[PDB]
Order: C-alpha cells, then structure tokens, then sequence
RNA sequence: AGCCAGGAUGUUGGCUUAGAAGCAGCCAUCAUUUAAAGAAAGCGUAAUAGCUCACUGGUCGAGUCGGCCUGCGCGGAAGAU
C-alpha cells in the first residue's frame, strides 16, 4: 500500500509548473467520478522511488491532501524526455 | 609508458593514481599496462 | 553464509553436544592440516562411534552461542580458534588422555589445555578417567594363596 | 603417522617383486635400494593375496637401508573385478550403458576402511555410490 | 581491505594432435568428498610438473560498497618579433 502525501496547488500554468519542478516537486491531478478534478503538487524524489516498482502502477495507491486519505490509481505518467524524471501524474479516482 | 587521453584499469593489478596533477595508471603486474594522461 | 535458517543448525548441534554430552577437550587448530583430524578421526572413531565430533567452531555466535543454556564458562575459551571435543554416550573414557597424547605429537596446539566443564576447576589433565569396565584384575590372586 | 618424507606410489606386482619396463629402476634409485624389494616386501605378500596391483611406499631419506610400508586398492577399480565391466564405460560419458550391485557396495567398502574419514561404517559406503556414479553407473538397488 | 589455512576426487573429461595432463584448440560445462574447491581466470611448460586466482574457514572488530542526481575544479591543450 503506497501512500503518497499532496499538497493543493495554489498556481497553475507554465511558469509555475516550472518552478515546482524547479524546486524538487512536480504537479499532479486527480480525476473521476462525480468529484470535481483536483491538482496537487508531490515530493519528486520520494514519488520517482515509489514508481521504480511495477506494483506502484498496478495497486491502488493513497494521496493524502489536507488530511484526507483519497484512493487512486496511477494513469498516465509524463516523464521528462532525457532524464530519470517526472514532469507530471494522472491519478484516477478509485 | 603510454601516454594517453584515456587512461584505465586494463587488469586486476592496475591501479590509477595521481600524482602532481597527473592520473597515472601503474600495474604492479605488467609493464606494457603503465599509463599516463596526456 | 545463508541467513538464520542454517547457522542455528550448527548451534543446534553445539548446544545438543554441550548439554547432552559428558568430559569434552581442546584442539586448537591455528594451521590444521589433513593428517592432524584424520588422527583424531580414528581416535573419536573408537569411542563408541561417530558421537566424538569436533567441528571448528571459536566463533562467539557459534560454539560460545550455546554457553548460556549448558557449559556456561566457555566464555575465556571462546577467543581465537578452540575446537571443543564434547562427546556423547559414556563419560570421560581416554578422550582427555588421548588428547593430550595426540597434542604431545606436535599437532597444531590446544590453547595450554583450556579444558571444558566437568568437575570444579579449570585446566588439570587427570589420568583418572581410563579405567572404567575392568572386573578380572581381582581374580588372579586365588590359585596362588592357597597352599601357603 | 605424524610426519612423512619421500613416496612415489606406483601399481607394481605382489606375485614377483622384480619389475624392468613397468617400474624396476624408476620404483628407488634416488637412495632407494632395489635388493630390499624383495626380501622383505614379499615376506609380508605370502600372508595375504599376490597377483593384483599393490601400490607401495618406500620410507628411503639417505642411511641406504629403508622400512617398506604397506599401502591399499583403488575403490574406483574396486568396480571392475569385484562389480562387472572391468573399463567402466566404453563409450564417451553421454549413454549411460554401465551397471552394479544392490547386494554388494557395502562389504567391498569395508575392506578398504582404513582409510575412509567416515566415523560411521554405513557413512563410508555413502561416498561409494558417487565412487561407483562416476560415468553414472545405474544399480538395480 | 589486508593477514593464516585449504584451493581436493571421478580426472590427465575425450579427441585431433606431434603432444595437449584447467589453460593449442573443438566441445560437454557434469557429478563426487562437502566448509569450499571453475572439466578452470591468469602466469608457467616440450607437456606434465610448478606458481597464483575464484569461492570458503579462521583472525580482526566498525562502518563499508558503487550507482543515480546536480555544484565547482583536473587532463585532453602544439607556432612562429
């Protein structure tokens, strides 16, 4: 059982982003069901480690944002095109 | 000696070193393994 | 070396020697050959069977892991190399006097005759542990003591 | 034993201690003596069994005159004349083709049990049947 | 990491070769005594022999190993008044 902690995103856009990534995180969204999508910023380190195993993408994993435990599945990944690296996460509402 | 841009380990026995801001392969073993960076 | 699963083996074995045992010896093999525990071999092979093992074992999770439970003072025998002799069925039988017979031929050492537990001392290579089955020595003075 | 000096083990003949191609000269020369082969090798050879490869060691160091010493059969060539094909094989390790004995591969392992570590006489049998598997060599056990 | 020990057996695996015995190759890459010992990684040879190595047991008695990310530096770096 993975169990990710999040942070909400209070800027979102280019610039931004870039800075996130910048400062060792990267953004993240989640998305599904009747709940409207949310954007979280994650600890890049701590997330890169986690997705080297292959159950990190299989098995239900746990955000933890504001206190609140929501339950997701890794998506879609975007990877940075040269480096070990994460741009960006799709979480999917399970 | 060789003298060489690319200096390594060409056995177990060699060993690099630096000395006075040179890296420098020396092999205890064989003579033809002693390098030099230049 | 494995894990936990295989070296408990080993102490298995010492503590079941060292409890259920009786007087055991010391060989330290600092330079052990082939011939040296081959000449044991034959001696160990005497007594009874094959209950006169001596494995080489000094390590302090090894032969000195089973001293808590019995044999509790092969704590000062437990450094460098001690291959301890416990034996099995019977007692002391020539194990200690053979030993010391077997140590005088040069082989390796013995760490001065450490000793293991049996009586209350220390190191003391006694020859009072040889006999222990004769019952025909009190029958050869009855045809002589008779006319006189 | 405890210490050892010179040993050139080497099949020679019980039946006549007297060899010229095989051994002869080659089995002592190096203060070895040839004439104490037999006068005293053969004093202790009609108390026994003459005829099969006896290998020996002569305990020579440089006072000329040595002490003869006795020695003991190969196990692996104990499955030739006491098992069935005396080679063991015949065609390279890749069919086995070879065969023993249930009934056996015990009293011929106490034989040679003066030389076998195995504190049990039953545990020196054990390493007969790796001896008597070394082409693969299946018994009808 | 050094230091002390072993580093065996079937076995010198067979061939083709002049010879081939771990080490010319070509090929199988197995089993034994088991603490562990490659049908052998290097030296060595007429080839054996011999000298190391792999792994492993002891001594010792705390950290150690080599990848990843990035900062700054080193070599690569020879020209004419």
């Amino acid at each position: 059982m993975f169990t990710i902690n999040a942070e909400v995103r209070k800027e979102q856009g280019k610039g931004a982003s870039r800075r996130l990534r910048a400062a060792n995180k990267f953004p993240a969204i989640i998305y599904g069901g009747k709940e409207a999508p949310l954007a979280i910023e994650l600890d890049h380190d701590k997330v890169m480690n986690m997705q080297a195993k292959a159950e990190f993408y299989s098995e239900v994993l746990t955000i933890v944002v504001d206190g609140k435990e929501i339950k997701v599945k890794a998506q879609d990944v975007q990877r940075h095109p040269y480096k070990p690296k994460l741009q960006h996460i799709d979480f999917v509402r399970a | 000696m060789k003298v060489r841009a690319s200096v390594k380990k060409l056995c177990r026995n060699c060993k690099i070193v630096k000395r006075d801001g040179v890296i420098r392969v020396i092999c205890s073993a064989e003579p033809k393994h002693k390098q030099r960076q230049g | 070396m494995a894990l936990n699963l295989q070296d408990k083996q080993a102490i298995v074995a010492e503590v079941s020697e060292v409890a259920k045992g009786a007087l055991s010896a010391v060989v330290a093999d600092s330079r052990g050959v082939t011939v040296d525990k081959m000449t044991e071999l034959r001696k160990a092979g005497r007594e009874a069977g094959v209950y006169m093992r001596v494995v080489r074992n000094t390590l302090l999770r090894r032969a000195v892991e089973g001293t808590p439970f019995e044999c509790l003072k092969d704590a000062f025998v437990g450094p460098t190399l001690i291959a301890y002799s416990m034996e099995h069925p019977g007692a002391a039988a020539r194990l200690f006097k053979e030993f010391a017979k077997a140590n005088a031929k040069f082989e390796v050492k013995a760490a001065a005759f450490e000793g293991e537990l049996i009586p209350a001392s220390q190191i003391d290579r006694l020859a009072t542990l040889p006999t222990y089955e004769e019952a025909i020595a009190r029958l050869m003075a009855t045809m002589k003591e008779a006319s006189a | 034993a405890k210490k050892v000096q010179a040993y050139v083990k080497l099949q020679v003949a019980a039946g006549m201690a007297n060899p010229s191609p095989p051994v002869g000269p080659a089995l002592g020369q190096q203060g070895v003596n040839i004439m104490e082969f037999c006068k005293a090798f053969n004093a202790k050879t009609d108390s026994i069994e003459k005829g099969l490869p006896i290998p020996v060691v002569i305990t020579v160091y440089a006072d000329r005159s040595f002490t003869f010493v006795t020695k003991t059969p190969p196990a692996a060539v104990l499955l030739k004349k006491a098992a069935g094909i005396k080679s063991g094989s015949g065609k390279p390790n890749k069919d086995k083709v070879g065969k023993i004995s249930r009934a056996q591969l015990q009293e011929i392992a106490q034989t040679k049990a003066a030389d076998m570590t195995g504190a049990d006489i039953e545990a020196m049998t054990r390493s007969i049947e790796g001896t008597a598997r070394s082409m693969g060599l299946v018994v009808e056990d």
